């Protein structure tokens, strides 16, 4: 489903509940490195709340997983990421894909 | 409910320029926002499926949801978009993309409230100011989407293939913008009332992207016809006409189409009275010029938009 390998531990007690909203920095790459999407590139936190699957399923379970301050790979699978379809012209078929993911805060 | 931080959409699409970044918002979030939209109203439906006015965060937006017949237009569109960096006044906005879930496919666009010009020529009469605007807004974005620019900021030349006055939004300022990017090559078929007669009689030079870019041409001289028809001069007016409205049915047939314009070398006529106003003896002058059987001899949209521009 999802593999979660810490980069820097978090606070190791604060980790999101339903309803939260987790503000987030991610660089998402595909299975080789290639980088798709970034918000450091541009400097803006990202922001979703968790239990009403605004998120990719491996997303969702991978974050739950941190706890506040936390650096971690998230390692998903196509199942628990954009499947079959993938998103045209960027994520393609069946893809694995690795996001690097930064728990900011908690709101 | 807002919180310090939120961005605007207008906010969320113009801090999204890496090179390969596309022209909506940052691809990881098109999801978050597709599904935090509330749904509101159907304002279009057809054989492509649905489009609704939404809303997010106290913004209206347009999503198309694609009817299963037509879900290679979702993925050609939403390709398009998300690969390319297609940001022009006068190409509709492209905001996300996203399937739900026995699936979904969503394009959520800008919103605009005047609807097609295809309603919008019905609904009203234009003067000479609003139709030259009218139609040298479509020659610009249909000019910007032919055009190869390259750089880290670049787009490929992108031919339409599906030009019409229902894929037409009539924006606020007057001017219009080109949607449904569904069938667009880059360097279903179309439709068949503005099929070019290469296209209905399968002459078309298939693999030379300037065969496409002319099919756009021809389109675009039946649309300009449309609109032409609906200018005021000396009170006078023609009802609004679809291309070829007096020669073949409704949804007409490949074959009713290709022995009208092939067979019968038909084209769209010419009111005499234009003759007699100096804006539509050169609209009238333009049109013809997209009309040539030899593909070739056609203008190019540059060239139309230039033309257009000295009229004024
Ligand atoms: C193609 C088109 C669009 C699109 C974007 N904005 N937009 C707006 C419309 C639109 C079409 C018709 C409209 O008419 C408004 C009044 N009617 C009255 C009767 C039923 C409800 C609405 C209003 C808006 C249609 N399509 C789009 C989006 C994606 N692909």
């Amino acid at each position: 489903g999802v593999q979660v390998e810490t980069i820097s531990p978090g606070d190791g007690r604060t980790f999101p509940k339903r309803g939260q909203t987790c503000v987030v920095h991610y660089t998402g790459m595909l299975e080789d490195g290639k980088k798709f999407d970034s918000s450091r590139d541009r400097n803006k936190p990202f922001k979703f709340m968790l239990g009403k699957q605004e998120v990719i399923r491996g997303w969702e379970e991978g974050v739950a997983q941190m706890s506040v301050g936390q650096r971690a790979k998230l390692t998903i699978s196509p199942d628990y990421a954009y499947g079959a379809t993938g998103h045209p012209g960027i994520i393609p078929p069946h893809a694995t894909l690795v996001f690097d993911v930064e728990l900011l805060k908690l709101e | 409910t807002t919180n310090v931080g939120d961005s605007t959409l207008a906010d969320l699409l113009d801090h999204s320029c890496t090179s390969g970044s596309g022209s909506g918002l940052p691809f990881l979030v098109q999801r978050t926002v597709a599904r935090q939209i509330t749904l509101l109203e159907c304002v279009g439906k057809g054989r492509y499926g649905e489009v609704w006015r939404g809303s997010w965060q106290g913004e209206n937006v347009a999503v198309k949801i694609f009817s299963s017949r037509d879900e290679k237009s979702w993925f050609r569109e939403t390709e398009l978009y998300n690969t390319v960096m297609l940001r022009h006044e006068n190409i509709l906005g492209f905001i996300a993309s996203d399937m739900t879930s026995s699936t979904q496919l969503w394009l959520i666009t800008h919103y605009h409230e005047m609807g097609s010009l295809y309603d919008y020529l019905q609904l009203t009469t234009l003067d000479t100011v609003s139709c030259l605007r009218i139609v040298l807004s479509i020659a610009s974005g249909l000019a910007h989407l032919h055009i190869e620019i390259f750089g880290t900021q670049g787009k490929p030349a992108i031919a339409h293939r599906d030009l019409k006055s229902k894929n037409i939004l009539v924006k606020k300022n007057g001017q219009c913008c080109i949607a449904d990017l569904g069938l667009a090559v880059m360097h279903r078929v179309g439709t068949k009332r503005y099929m070019a007669p290469e296209v209905l009689d399968e002459t078309i030079q298939v693999d030379c992207f300037d065969s496409y870019k002319r099919v756009d041409i021809w389109a675009f001289g039946l649309v300009l016809w449309e609109v032409a028809r609906r200018m005021v001069s000396n009170g006078i007016v023609e009802d609004y006409k679809p291309p070829f409205y007096d020669v073949v049915p409704n949804d007409p047939s490949f074959e009713d189409m290709r022995k009208v314009v092939c067979v019968d070398q038909q084209r769209p006529n010419i009111p005499n009275r234009w003759f007699s106003d100096p804006t539509l003896t050169s609209l009238a002058k333009l049109m013809k010029e997209c009309w040539y059987q030899n593909p070739s001899a056609r203008l190019t949209a540059l060239r139309i938009k230039k033309t257009l521009t000295k009229i004024d």
